[PDB]
């Protein structure tokens, strides 16, 4: 039914939207390229060996036998789930759009 | 009085260089929304649903 469709709205705001990533996504990439502004966990030294084991396998998540690895990043959790929100909301947000 | 008979008033005011306005623009939080089709439907002959 072209009537119930309502093209029109779909796309002039679908347009906005995609401005809006594009901008939030310019500002974060922007946040994370000078080693300045990036959040510390990404430049820490002894966060190091968590963030390269994750990325070794992205896909997967294996928090079960971690072979004492990720012990460091297991008592500031709460710190990580309050500074890494707002990209990864971001990301979400990208992927529904 | 007979020189004044060709003379008449330059405009000359002095500012400040820089005028700040009387209350300055504030930060606006970011709330996170999800994709709403349905708030052009009052602009217009719109259709709901």
């Amino acid at each position: 039914q072209p009537s119930q469709q309502k093209l029109a709205e779909k796309l002039t705001i679908l347009n906005d939207r995609g401005v809006g990533m594009l901008t939030r996504l310019y500002n974060i990439k922007k946040a994370c390229g000078d080693p300045k502004a990036k959040p510390s966990y990404l430049i820490d030294k002894n966060l190091e060996s968590a963030v390269k084991f994750i990325v070794r396998k992205f896909p997967a998540v294996e928090t079960r036998n971690n072979n004492q690895q990720l012990a460091q990043l297991q008592k500031e959790k709460s710190e990580i789930l309050k500074n890494l929100a707002l990209y990864y909301f971001t990301f979400v947000d990208v992927m529904e759009f | 009085r007979e020189i004044g008979i060709l003379t008449t008033n330059k405009n000359t005011s002095r500012t400040h260089k820089i005028i700040a306005p009387a209350n300055l623009e504030r930060p606006v939080r970011y709330i996170r929304k999800p994709i709403d089709y349905t708030i052009l439907d009052d602009i217009g002959h719109g259709v709901k649903v």
